[PDB]
Parts: C-alpha cells; structure tokens; sequence
C-alpha cells in the first residue's frame, strides 16, 4: 500500500487514452438509442418504419466492431499485482464497454426485423 | 509528379507487398497505415469500394462482399476442383459466367460481377499508389511473381491484372526464383547450384528446387499444402485455451463468438512473442459470464501442440527431393519465405535434416519475394 510507482503511470495514460476512444464510440451509440427511441415512439406511418430502422443496420455494426477493437486493444496489457489501480481501471472499462456492446445487441434486436 | 523507378510486387493471397531498389539497396514501402504488407482484400460497400488494410478492417461488418483469396481463383476454369472445394469456404459468392468464375457481390445497392484479374488488378492499383505515395513519384513499371506451378492461363491472367491497374509489367517471374534473387544465389562462383526454397506464409505452403546454372534458373520440382499457416497454429492454440477454461472453471466458452475472438487475438499476438520469448502471458478481463482469464503459455508448450503439424513439413522437402532426383546432402543453398518460418522450431526441424547447414534467413521472410522482384525490376530498367 501506498507505493505508487512512476512505471504505473505509463499503463495508467494508456488506459486513460483508451477511456476517451470509448467515450468518442459511446457517443456514436448515445445518437443510434436516440434515433431508435425516437422511430420507435415517434409519428413515421407504420409503412415507413421499418425502412427507418433498417438504415441503422450499418451505424449499428460499426460501432459494435469499434468496441471490439477496443476490447482487442486493452486485452494486450499485462498488469502486475501490485499495480492495484490499473487493474480496477482496466476491470471497470472492460466492463463499460461490455455494457455498451449489450445496448448495441438491443438496437440490433429491434431492427431489420 | 515527376517520373519514379520500377518496383517489385509480390501479390500475394492473403497479403501483398511492393519494394523498390534504390541508394544500392532495397527498401520494402510501408502503406498509408505504416504496414509493410497490405491484405489482398477488396470490400464492396452502399458507398465505396474499399482495398487493403480498409477491407481487411470491416471484414466483420460486411462479410458477404468483402473479397480476398482471388489468387486461389485467377486464370482457373469454374469447374477446376481448387475452385469448387475453395468456394465451400468463402463468405462470397462465386458463380459460373461461361465457364469462367466471377465473384458476385452488392455494390452501391446494385448486383455486380468481377473476373478474378478485376479483383486482382484492385490490389494492384493499391500497390501502385502505396509505392506512389512513399517515393513522391509516378509509378508505371513493375515486376510481378507468380507461383512456380502456375499454368500459362495463371501467368496471363495476372498479367491481364497488371495491365487493368495501369502497370507496364517488365517480366513475370516465380516466387521461389524472386526469393533465390534476393539472396544473390545466382551470383555465388562455381558450378551448378541446388536450392531448396521452404515457403510457409500467407495460408499457403510451398516447397521448391530450383537449380542454377550459369545464372539460367530452372524449377526441378515443387510440393506443399494449398491451406497450411498461422491460423492453423493459432488454432491449435486456441482449442488448449479453450480447453484449460473449461477444466479450470466448467464453462464452455466456444459459442460466444465475441469471447472466442478475443481468444484468438491473443493467440495471434502470443504466437509472435513466441518467436524471440520462450514464454508468452495473456490477461483478458471479463472473458466470458465476467470471469477473468489470466495465463500464459511456454514456446516448449506452443510447439508439443502443434507437434504433428511442424513435423509434417518435412513430407513436402521429402517428396521435393525425390521428384528433383537429388539426395539431401547436394542441396547447396535452403532459403526461408513467408512469415511462419520465424518459428524456432520449424528452423530447428529444416536445419536438422540438412545436416546443421545454415539457413539463408536474414531478409524478412515476409519482404523476401518482394525483396527479389524489387531487384529485377532494377535491373530490367
């Protein structure tokens, strides 16, 4: 305890690096969930909808690939025990981005059905 | 821009690579993302056609038209047995025009067919602007390889893809030839030369005699493995993992496409630290019903489960000799292609037949092909 050292900093700035990359996808997924709320609970006639939905299908996909990439990225890390801080930093991103990729699940679930 | 130098291309079927001579010396171009090779893939979108690394990147996203492979289809007839066996495993379709194979794709929200040498001329325009974009030059002339056991319709095919791309092609020549180049075998005093050419990359493996004599290059024979690579290694190390997963927490991973590909990934990576570490660790966070898996895995441990595989490269150098009519011990020169040779114990198995000869394995075994042809293209101009 208490013997944070300067080697940690520099997986530390990789990951805060990584926390802005999601945050700039997240972003991407925040406007795909209002669009689908808005198709979904708006005033398109039920004839047009579905063509509504289905244009997502591209955006969708490419944010899921985005994530995995992200995914692909953190899992070349190797960090040591004691390096305690790092460790709930890359725990608690690998479990946002898992988060995010479920929400993208949904907007695939509801969509070019 | 002002008029540049001839390169060399080695138009591979997975990945492609284009080097130049120049300074006295060759330096293979790195592409707009910093590789110095570039897939051999062409993507179809509702907006764009996309080549190389930019394929290679939503293959995930788009599967059914992105393109690769077209080497496996280029100057064959549809019925060709390479064809109909190879067709069962692409995302893309591949359908009969007249005897003749076209992959089929949606494209700009319209169906649409491409002749393999379209496909391959795609990857040869991005060749052509990888080498453009470097030298600061235009780019006309270029020397491109072939396989030494492709048929006169192959070799004319590639030719017709050079010609589409807007190259000047000065000579075709074979990629066991090209590797021979780069090593200046056909430059070392004396006699007639043997060279064994061991060629394991791209998910093809070949194996070549080629004998030299008085600088005229002559193919004695050729064997290998049409899919033989670095998937199947990593594979193999994919299945341990899997398998150590299940024993340590009773779970079965395999069906979760995303966990499996993360797997794989780090397999991949694992397998490259391999190469120059005796040992490798992996640490994927939240792996599967959020377990985390932490691990690692010996170069000694790597080679037992690919055992049967490494071993089995030495039929081909067997069956090689034979149809050549030579023993081992004439064989003057062995020379390593393509990026799997980088295994230690592939190395240690070659080296061991030939008696403790030294391999010639300086030159990236990636560049190699490319590296010879760049050395031609020089010398023909």
């Amino acid at each position: 305890l208490g013997s944070n050292s300067p080697q940690e900093e520099v997986e530390l700035k990789k990951l805060k690096h990584l926390e802005k990359s999601v945050e700039k996808i997240a972003d991407q997924l925040e406007e795909l969930n209002k669009e689908l709320t808005g198709i979904q609970q708006g005033f398109l006639p039920k004839d047009l909808q579905a063509e509504a939905l289905c244009k997502l299908d591209r955006r969708v996909k490419a944010t899921i690939e985005q994530f995995m990439k992200i995914l692909e990225e953190i899992d070349t890390l190797i960090l040591p025990e004691n390096f305690k801080d790092s460790r709930l930093k890359r725990k608690g991103l690998v479990k946002k981005v898992q988060a995010f990729l479920a929400e993208c699940d949904t907007v695939e679930q509801n969509i070019c059905q | 821009m002002s008029k540049g130098p001839a390169v060399g291309i080695d138009l591979g079927t997975t990945y492609s690579c284009v080097g130049v001579f120049q300074h006295g010396k060759v330096e293979i171009i790195a592409n707009d993302q910093g590789n110095r090779t570039t897939p051999s893939y062409v993507a179809f979108t509702d907006t764009e056609r996309l080549i190389g690394d930019a394929a290679k990147n939503q293959v995930a996203m788009n599967p059914t038209n992105t393109v690769f492979d077209a080497k496996r289809l280029i100057g064959r007839r549809f019925d060709d047995a390479v064809v109909q066996s190879d067709m069962k495993h692409w995302p893309f379709m591949v359908v009969n025009d007249a005897g003749r194979p076209k992959v089929q794709v949606e494209y700009k929200g319209e169906t649409k067919s491409f002749y393999p040498e379209e496909v391959s001329s795609m990857v040869l325009t991005k060749m052509k602007e990888i080498a453009e974009a470097y030298l600061g030059k235009t780019v006309t002339n270029a020397v491109v390889t072939v396989p030494a056991y492709f048929n006169d319709s192959q070799r004319q095919a590639t030719k017709d893809a050079g010609t589409i791309a807007g190259l000047n092609v000065l000579r075709i020549i074979n990629e066991p030839t090209a590797a021979a180049i780069a090593y200046g075998l056909d430059k070392k005093v004396g006699a007639e030369r043997n060279v064994l050419i061991f060629d394991l990359g791209g998910g093809t493996f070949d194996v070549s005699i080629l004998t030299i004599e008085d600088g005229i290059f002559e193919v004695k024979s050729t064997a290998g493995d049409t899919h033989l690579g670095g998937e199947d290694f990593d594979n193999r190390m994919v299945n341990h993992f899997i398998a150590e997963f299940k024993r340590k927490h009773k779970k079965d991973i395999s069906e979760n496409k995303r966990a499996v590909r993360r797997l794989r990934t780090a397999c991949e990576r694992a397998k490259r630290t391999l190469w120059s570490s005796t040992q490798a660790s992996i640490e994927i966070d939240s792996l599967y019903e959020g377990i985390d898996f932490y691990t690692s895995i010996t170069r000694a441990r790597f080679e037992e489960l690919n055992a049967d595989l490494f071993r089995g490269t030495l039929d081909p150098v067997e069956k090689a000799l034979r149809d050549a009519k030579l023993d081992k011990s004439q064989i003057h020169d062995i020379v390593l292609v393509g990026g799997s040779t980088r295994i230690p114990k592939i190395q240690k198995l070659l080296q061991d037949f030939f008696n403790g000869k030294e391999l010639n394995k300086s030159i990236n075994p990636d560049e190699a092909v490319a590296y010879g042809a760049a050395v031609q293209a020089a010398i023909l101009s």
